[PDB]
């Protein structure tokens, strides 16, 4: 049952990495 | 006045000689497993 | 546009809301202390103070209430076993409820001081800007600290107008709260002398009163005001953080090494009493005076109190737990019920063998029986093939003395091997591992947990001293430096 | 009083000497190598 | 004068190196 | 068998500090939208 | 800005601000008190360390009166 | 003018080696700590404390020479030369391990004096004291490992000795007896140190490969002036490169260089927290749910349970030699072995 | 499994006594030292572009041409911290040294693992210090050897049938 | 109530700091869960 | 004064052609005369074990450590 | 003995919808502070 928590934490970490890459704040000049 | 590369020559030859004695002493005398 | 780690700097130059923000920390700390004690009273079992004391049940704030005098509860029990008629207000429950009421009063005061931030008292009459005279505020608060330090020493600890503090004998058998006379000689600096606690708080309380008198009347030097930045309130935060990690390293030291301020009936034994064989030597010394006065071996060992035998067991060592083995010590091995007695191992010729005890470094340890000369005579072999000191060869028998197996001999090597495995953990006790559903791995005591938190807090607070001290001295360049 | 206590007091003196002989040498070199004006 | 700051390191170094060089010819 | 209080320690130890930072980021963007002055300020 | 009844009692205690004694003041006396405090902490460290052994000071678990 | 001001002027004088007020503490204590370590690894034995040869006089090389910890019998004694164990005798002081506490205590005040030096120079140059903040990492490592860890243990004996292979023993002692790799605070330390070496290599190579053409030589080191105001490398090109290679790039040079400070210092501070826990044996030793399952099911094997058998090998095969004061006599029949080894 | 890999490697190859792992440790200890050093001196010498309320990182604009920190002030600090001749005034030489030290250190320790793959092990100083009678005086390498012996008699405990782990 | 407080400031957390903190809390939860569950 | 112009001057090598070999010889004589064994208490190769003591000598007492070491180093 | 999943159902069923509403209220006040234009807008 704790493997449900382990899977959710790892898949939840990869979803943060997805949004950090493709929904990043674009660096803009001026 | 001495050329600076001549000092680094005999200075490096002294460091080579002393480290050769430290590596010789690993094969002879104390700590040599002999 | 403050960053998240700078949000609380809005009360840096707002003395009314700094008081409000400190009253809310005070409300949360007192509210923790009231509700932690109420939780601990809901799970405490006050029925066997001998073999289930407060440090076996994971009580953390309960030893600090008992150290200064609170022994009774409203439920009619004490931790000394003395049944009580009416404790009055300051039971365990009434102290917890008073910390809760103090929490709610500091909470309402924090709301008032936040809402009414613009008091004329916080203004500088020379400039009109919000200023705190930190040299005189220190002189006020040092003088009150001296009156509270002196009054705690003179009235509470000496029992003039107080209950005294917890004192015990040298082996933690009979302990009580009683008034403590101060020790003014060099033995007041012996930290196991309880009279040094009274003599410290009287003498340091007098020092804090009259340095508080000095700091109330004498302005700082002009050189020291500029060097130590005494107009900046962050110079006080730097030096207070330094004074508080200093004090937390001291409390971690005296908890871990032992002191009169950390008694073993409230916090448990130390790791050094197991290493030195402190309770084992006293248990022998009581037995040998009993066989000197014409008693048998079985009668001598039956005179040993089970509270004394319980201290001589490695599951009560605070250095035997784990960082994530959570909960009371009863969650590890069970709730202790009865002393099984002292095993004496003998082989066929008849001299006594003793099992070499497990040191506190070792999670696992080989079962080994030595004689009085330390020579190996028997063991339990890992590899059984060319084994020569197995218990089946040597023919080791075990006799128990005292306890619940008091006159009983075991000669068959299966049950001698079962008793040799438990004899390397010290004195053997019968446990109840079904009430808490105990797992079988030792936990740490509250003495070990206190030292963990407060030595890790003191290390983290050393960084806060470096940060806030560097932020004080370098205040004119913390938005960056000038290029010219 | 004891040998351990007399050795401790001797170390406060010897500690104060090596603090002293550095400080005295630091005063007299700060007067000799002072910064011209 | 910067003498006794570099000579506090250099004088024990040459003394120690003369000792360690003599140690290579010590036999048991 | 694992410790049952660890389900609370992990999931509240994840969600409550994560929702605190989601709270801080959202009010940062809402404060920028209010200062921008158009159609999202109100 | 708000004058309260308790605020007028405590008002002279916050009335000075930045008032200094001139020059070096009592800093020589402060350094002597700090030095004796350093020696005092070294004493009680070494007693408890048993690097300082004093007569009739046995650093070991003692019998408080019970 | 004043006598304090003449000394403050002389100590802060711009010379070859800056002294300062902090040099009154740093230069005595760091010299005795370094010189005490050279004296111990050259001349002083460990024959009476550990039963080891640990100096060049006894045949040790640079890897196996150490200043070893004192004997276990002296406990946590300060081992002062005048103290009640050596009683002024310098020869007996070196034989009971007094040079260890000499090096460790004068080295502790050298690290205080060096961090005070970083505060003092930054106040005179007129910059922010972030280098002194970053040195709190190495200070927290030394305090927690060399002082706080043996203070929670039985004696100074279980501290790391000041040698190369003696430190290697301390690494393997704390695996066998404490399971220190399993500790999540060491894991955060490994992430900060490997993350710091990664940040050193990436930032070093990104700057060096996004340089501007500022000269005609193929040797690009000549095309930089230390007083120039232009950036010597293209941050826009460097951000463009890593945004397409890695998905995420630095856009702020200030946040980049703070992050190069933050990662290794956090790694040294988090690993110092878990080694304070090992001082009290509050170790991350066992996952009890896997230990309980493997107890009642003798095919449940993980790489976790395989590591516990390695630790029981370490604790039995090294304990007689590594704790010789304890007189551990293990017969060969009780030593845990696998088959045929 | 990574920690199991490390311990068995130490028992079978003595990687701690291999100088290529020693250069790798100097690569990652030095590399995180130089990362914290270079990151300190840039952050110490940032130029005033912000107020006390906003973050210090908002003093840098992405795409700006000017330098964001006083490298003369950082060189004058580190030149007084140790001594003047031991500090990089060239920022291109400094960032090259930041690239070279961990990369060469990790290259060498990668060629330690690759050469301990063919059992060219780390230094063996077991029973190398011997007294006049001939008896073995132990060293710290011998206590390290007792920990190597404990791993190797317990690793892969059912896999071995013969007295030498030649695999 | 006394006057409006002049020390009142705004708080920021940009999207980079949100991703860094979401990553930190999830990775600390990934790391420490095995120890809490024991 | 600069550094590299010192060590290339011949006055530097007039001084240090006497002082450096005299310190190297004096370090050699610190070992050759056996003085370093008596100063630091390091055992010579003869004296790890004596005729009475065939075991490894350890100190087992804190406050008589000076006197226990004197009995272990008498032979 | 009670159901152990109910500790998660009650505490996450309380905290996560409560912190959602605390999130919505705080960004409402931050958007009003940004549009107000003084000292809290930035
Ligand atoms: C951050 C920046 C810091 C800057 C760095 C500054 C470096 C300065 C160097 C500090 C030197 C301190 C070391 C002093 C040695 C010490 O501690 O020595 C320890 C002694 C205590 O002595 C030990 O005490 C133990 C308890 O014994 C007791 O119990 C025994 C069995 O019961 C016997 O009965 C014995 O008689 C009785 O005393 C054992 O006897 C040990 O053998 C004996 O060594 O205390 C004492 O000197 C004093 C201890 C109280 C001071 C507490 C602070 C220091 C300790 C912090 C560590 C706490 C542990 C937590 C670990 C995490
Ligand atoms: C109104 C008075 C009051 C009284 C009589 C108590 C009484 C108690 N408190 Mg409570 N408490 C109070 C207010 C009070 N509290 C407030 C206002 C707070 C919020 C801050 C708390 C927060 C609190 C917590 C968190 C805890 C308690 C606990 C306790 C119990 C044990 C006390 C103890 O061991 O502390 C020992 C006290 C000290 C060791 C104080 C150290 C003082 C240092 C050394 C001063 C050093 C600085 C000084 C200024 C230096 C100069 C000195 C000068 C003289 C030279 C005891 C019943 C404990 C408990 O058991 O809860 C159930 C507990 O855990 N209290
Ligand atoms: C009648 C006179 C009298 C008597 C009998 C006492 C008695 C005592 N004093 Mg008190 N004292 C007095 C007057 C007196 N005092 C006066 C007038 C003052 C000035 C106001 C003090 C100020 C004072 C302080 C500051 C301390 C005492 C302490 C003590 C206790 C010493 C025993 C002990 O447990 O310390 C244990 C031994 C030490 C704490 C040694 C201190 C050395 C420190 C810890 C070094 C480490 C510092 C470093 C930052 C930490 C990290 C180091 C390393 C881990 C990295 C003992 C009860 C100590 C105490 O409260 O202990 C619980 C204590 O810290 N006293
Ligand atoms: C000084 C701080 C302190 C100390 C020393 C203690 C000590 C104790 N507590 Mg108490 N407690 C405290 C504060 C403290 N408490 C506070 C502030 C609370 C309110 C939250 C409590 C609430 C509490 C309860 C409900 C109970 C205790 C219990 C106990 C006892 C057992 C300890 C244990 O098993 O921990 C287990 C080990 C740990 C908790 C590990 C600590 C955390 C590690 C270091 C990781 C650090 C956090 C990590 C980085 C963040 C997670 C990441 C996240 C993203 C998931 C022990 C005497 C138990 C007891 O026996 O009572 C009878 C018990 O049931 N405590
Ligand atoms: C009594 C001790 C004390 C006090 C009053 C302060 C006060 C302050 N610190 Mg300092 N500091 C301290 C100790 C203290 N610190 C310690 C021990 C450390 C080392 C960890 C630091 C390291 C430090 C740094 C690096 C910085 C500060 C900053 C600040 C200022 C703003 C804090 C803020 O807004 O964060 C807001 C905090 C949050 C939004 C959430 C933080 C959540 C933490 C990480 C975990 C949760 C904490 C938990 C609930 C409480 C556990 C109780 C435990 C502390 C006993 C404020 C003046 C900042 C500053 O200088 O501003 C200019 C700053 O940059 N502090
Ligand atoms: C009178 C009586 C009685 C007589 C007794 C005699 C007596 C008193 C003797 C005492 C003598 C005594 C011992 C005194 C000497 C004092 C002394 C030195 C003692 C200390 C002991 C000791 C051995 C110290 C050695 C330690 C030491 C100095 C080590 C440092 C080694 C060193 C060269 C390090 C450099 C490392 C390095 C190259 C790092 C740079 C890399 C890096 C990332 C830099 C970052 C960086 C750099 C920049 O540059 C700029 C620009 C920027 C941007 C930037 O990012
Ligand atoms: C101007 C002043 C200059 C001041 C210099 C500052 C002094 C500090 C120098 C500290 C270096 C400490 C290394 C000592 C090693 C030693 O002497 O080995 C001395 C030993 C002597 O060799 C051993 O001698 C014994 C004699 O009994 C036995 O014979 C052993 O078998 C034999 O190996 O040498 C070695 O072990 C051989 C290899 C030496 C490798 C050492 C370098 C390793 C890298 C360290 C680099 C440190 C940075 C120094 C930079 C300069
Ligand atoms: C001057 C400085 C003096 C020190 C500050 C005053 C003492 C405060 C210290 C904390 C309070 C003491 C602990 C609580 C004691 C307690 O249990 O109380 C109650 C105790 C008696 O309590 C009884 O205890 C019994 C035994 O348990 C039973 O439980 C009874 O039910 C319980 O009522 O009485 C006292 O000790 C009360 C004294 C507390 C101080 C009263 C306030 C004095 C402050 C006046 C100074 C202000 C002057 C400013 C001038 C304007
Ligand atoms: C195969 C090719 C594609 C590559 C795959 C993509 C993987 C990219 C990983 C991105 C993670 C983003 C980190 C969020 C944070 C974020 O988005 O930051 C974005 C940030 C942009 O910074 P700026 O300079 O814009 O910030 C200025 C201010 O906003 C500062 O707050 O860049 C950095 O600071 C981070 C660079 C180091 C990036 C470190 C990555 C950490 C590695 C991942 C660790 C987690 C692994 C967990 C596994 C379970
Ligand atoms: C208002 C009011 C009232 C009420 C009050 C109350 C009811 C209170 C309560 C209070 C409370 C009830 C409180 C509590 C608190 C708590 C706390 C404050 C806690 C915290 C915690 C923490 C902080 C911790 C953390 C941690 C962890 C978790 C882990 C480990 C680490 C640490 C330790 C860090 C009254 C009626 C009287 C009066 C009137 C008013
Ligand atoms: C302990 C003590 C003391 C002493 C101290 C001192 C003063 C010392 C010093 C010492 C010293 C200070 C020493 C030093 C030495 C050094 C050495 C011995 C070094 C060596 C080196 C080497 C051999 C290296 C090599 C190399 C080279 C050369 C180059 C190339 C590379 C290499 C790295 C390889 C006293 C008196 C206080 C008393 C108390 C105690
Ligand atoms: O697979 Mn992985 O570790 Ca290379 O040695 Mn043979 O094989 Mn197994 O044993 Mn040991
Ligand atoms: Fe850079």
């Amino acid at each position: 049952m704790e493997a449900l928590v382990y899977t959710f934490l790892l898949i939840g970490t990869l979803m943060v990495i997805f949004f950090a890459v493709f929904f990043r704040e674009t660096p803009r000049i001026l | 006045r001495i050329p600076l590369w001549l000092v680094g020559l005999v200075g490096g030859l002294a460091v080579i000689t002393m480290l050769s004695l430290f590596f010789y002493g690993s094969y002879s005398g104390l700590g040599s497993s002999l | 546009a403050l960053p998240w780690y700078r949000v609380h700097t809005v009360v840096l130059n707002d003395p009314g809301r700094l008081i409000a923000v400190h009253l809310m920390h005070t409300a949360l700390v007192a509210g923790w202390a009231g509700s932690m004690a109420l939780y601990e009273l809901a799970v405490f079992d006050p029925s066997d103070p001998v073999l289930n004391p407060m440090w076996r049940q994971g009580m953390f704030v309960m030893p600090f209430m008992t150290r200064l005098g609170i022994t009774d509860s409203w439920g009619g029990w004490s931790i000394t076993g003395e049944s009580v008629s009416n404790p009055g207000i300051w039971s365990f429950e009434g102290v917890a409820l008073s910390h809760i009421i103090l929490s709610g009063m500091c909470f309402l005061a924090a709301i008032w001081h936040w809402v009414y931030w613009d008091l004329e008292l916080f203004r500088d009459p020379r400039t009109g800007e919000p200023a705190l005279d930190l040299p005189k505020i220190f002189g006020i608060h040092l003088f009150l600290s001296g009156l509270l330090c002196f009054g705690f020493g003179a009235f509470h600890v000496t029992g003039l107008f107080g209950p005294g503090i917890w004192v015990s004998d040298a082996y933690g058998i009979t302990g009580k709260v009683q008034p403590v006379a101060p020790a003014w000689g060099a033995d007041g600096f012996n930290p196991f002398n309880p009279g040094g606690i009274a003599a410290h708080h009287i003498a340091a309380g007098i020092f804090g009163i009259f340095a508080g008198i000095f700091h109330l009347t004498v302005r700082p030097p002009q050189r020291l005001y500029r060097a130590l930045r005494m107009g900046n309130i962050e110079t006080v935060l730097s030096s207070s953080i330094s004074a508080v990690f200093f004090a937390a390293f001291v409390t971690s030291g005296t908890m871990w090494y032992g002191a009169a301020a950390t008694p073993i009936e409230l916090f448990g034994p130390t790791r050094y009493q197991w290493d030195s064989g402190y309770f084992q030597q006293e248990i022998e010394r009581q037995v040998e005076t009993s066989v000197s006065e014409g008693l048998s071996e079985s009668q001598a060992w039956s005179r040993i109190p089970d509270k004394l035998a319980f201290y001589d067991y490695i599951g009560n060592n605070p250095a035997k737990g784990g960082l994530f083995r959570a909960g009371p010590m009863n969650k590890g091995d069970g709730i202790a019920e009865a002393w099984l007695g002292h095993p004496i191992f003998r082989d066929k010729e008849g001299r006594e063998l003793t099992v070499r005890r497990m040191p506190a470094f070792f999670e696992t340890f080989p079962v080994i029986l030595v004689d009085k000369d330390g020579i190996i005579r028997a063991d339990i072999p890992f590899r059984r093939a060319e084994s020569k000191y197995s218990i089946e060869q040597v023919g080791v028998t075990v006799d128990f003395y005292g306890g619940k197996l008091n006159g009983q001999t075991f000669k068959d090597a299966p049950t001698v091997k079962k008793f040799a495995r438990k004899a390397q953990l010290g004195e053997v006790f019968e446990f109840d591992r079904t009430s808490l559903e105990s797992d079988g791995v030792f936990r740490s005591s509250p003495r070990g947990w206190y030292t963990y938190g407060h030595a890790n807090f003191a290390l983290l607070f050393f960084f806060g001293h470096l940060w806030h001290g560097g932020r004080t001295i370098f205040r004119d360049v913390f938005t960056g430096i000038g290029a010219e | 009083m004891t040998a351990s206590l007399s050795n401790f007091i001797a170390s406060l003196i010897a500690g104060g000497v090596v603090v002293g002989v550095i400080a005295i040498a630091l005063i007299v070199i700060s007067k000799s190598d002072r910064i011209l004006r | 004068f910067r003498w006794l700051a570099i000579h506090g390191l250099a004088i024990p170094t040459v003394f120690f190196l003369g000792g360690i060089t003599a140690m290579q010819f010590i036999q048991r | 068998e694992v410790q049952f209080g660890a389900y609370l320690a992990v999931l509240l130890g994840t969600f409550l500090p994560a929702l605190f930072l989601v709270n801080l980021f959202i009010q940062t963007e809402a404060r920028k939208a209010g200062k921008a002055g158009g159609q999202d300020s109100d | 800005a708000l004058r309260t009844r308790l605020g007028e009692i405590l008002r002279p205690l916050n009335a000075e601000y930045g008032k200094v004694a001139p020059g070096w003041g009592t800093t020589p006396i402060m350094g002597i008190v700090m030095l004796a405090f350093l020696i005092f902490l070294v004493i009680i460290l070494q007693i408890y360390n048993s690097s300082l052994i004093i007569e009739n000071v046995d650093v070991d678990w003692a019998n408080g009166i019970v | 003018r004043g006598l304090f001001d003449l000394v403050d002027d002389w100590l802060k004088k711009d010379r070859f080696v800056f002294v300062g007020w902090s040099g009154l503490l740093l230069f005595p204590t760091a010299y005795l700590a370094a010189g005490g370590w050279m004296t111990g690894t050259t001349f002083v034995t460990s024959w009476y404390t550990h039963g080891l040869a640990s100096s060049y006089l006894e045949g040790c090389n640079f890897l196996t020479a150490a200043v070893s910890t004192p004997a276990n019998s002296v406990g946590h004694s300060l081992l002062l030369l005048w103290g009640p164990e050596a009683q002024g005798d310098f020869t007996r002081w070196c034989q009971i391990g007094g040079l260890w506490t000499f090096v460790a205590l004068h080295g502790a005040f050298g690290l205080i004096g060096f961090c005070l030096r970083q505060f003092e120079i930054a106040r005179l140059v007129g910059i922010r004291p972030y280098n002194a903040i970053a040195f709190s990492g190495p200070i927290a490592v030394f305090v927690s490992v060399f002082l706080l860890y043996p203070l929670g243990q039985a004696s100074w004996f279980f501290a790391p000795s000041f040698g190369v292979a003696a430190i290697f023993r301390f690494l393997l002692f704390l695996q066998g007896f404490h399971n220190w790799t399993l500790n999540p605070f060491h894991m955060m330390g490994v992430a900060g140190i490997l993350g710091g070496a990664l940040l050193c290599a990436i930032h070093g190579a990104t700057v060096e490969n996004t340089l501007f053409e500022d000269g005609d030589a193929a040797n690009t080191f000549r095309a930089f002036t230390p007083t120039q105001s232009e950036e010597t490398y293209s941050m826009v090109t460097a951000n463009r490169f890593w945004s397409q290679i890695f998905g995420v790039a630095f856009s702020n040079k200030r946040w980049l260089h703070f992050f190069m400070l933050f990662v290794p210092v956090t790694g040294l501070w988090t690993s110092s927290i878990g080694i304070v826990g090992l001082a009290l044996n509050l170790r991350a030793y066992d996952f009890v749910s896997q230990e309980l399952r493997a107890a009642e099911d003798p095919e449940f094997e993980t790489f976790y349970t395989k590591n516990h058998l390695l630790d029981e090998g370490i604790r039995a095969w090294m304990a007689a030699q590594d704790q010789p004061h304890e007189n551990f006599v293990f017969p060969e029949e009780v030593l845990p072995r696998g088959n045929a080894l | 499994g990574t920690f199991n890999f490390m311990l068995v490697f130490q028992a079978e190859h003595n990687i701690l006594m291999h100088p290529f792992h020693m250069a790798g440790v100097a690569g990652v200890f030095g590399g995180s030292l130089f990362s914290a050093m270079h990151g300190s001196l840039v952050t110490s010498s940032l130029i005033r572009e912000t107020t006390e309320n906003e973050s210090t990182n908002y003093g840098y604009k992405f795409g700006q041409e000017e330098e964001t920190y006083n490298i003369v002030a950082a060189h004058g600090y580190f030149g007084r911290l140790i001594f003047q001749y031991a500090s990089f005034n060239n920022s291109r030489a400094l960032h090259f040294f930041l690239a070279l030290w961990p990369v060469v250190g990790i290259w060498i320790t990668s060629m330690g693992i690759s050469t301990m793959a063919f059992n060219l092990n780390g230094f063996n100083f077991n029973q190398s210090v011997v007294d006049s009678q001939g008896r073995v005086i132990n060293t710290w390498a011998d206590i390290l050897n007792r920990a190597n012996l404990g791993i190797e008699v317990m690793h892969e405990r059912n896999a071995h049938n013969f007295p030498l782990d030649l695999a | 109530m006394t006057g409006p407080n002049p020390n009142k400031q705004a708080v920021e957390l940009n999207r980079t700091s949100l991703y860094w903190g979401l990553l930190l809390i999830f990775v600390l939860a990934v790391l420490f869960s095995s120890y809490f569950f024991n | 004064r600069p550094f590299s112009d010192i060590i290339t001057s011949v006055r530097y090598w007039i001084i240090h052609s006497i002082t450096i070999p005299s310190l190297f010889v004096s370090g050699w004589l610190f070992i050759s005369t056996g003085l370093a064994y008596d100063v630091f208490g390091t055992p010579r190769p003869n004296e790890y074990f004596t005729q009475d003591r065939q075991q490894v000598p350890l100190v087992n007492d804190r406050f008589s450590a000076k006197q226990e070491l004197e009995d272990l180093t008498k032979g």
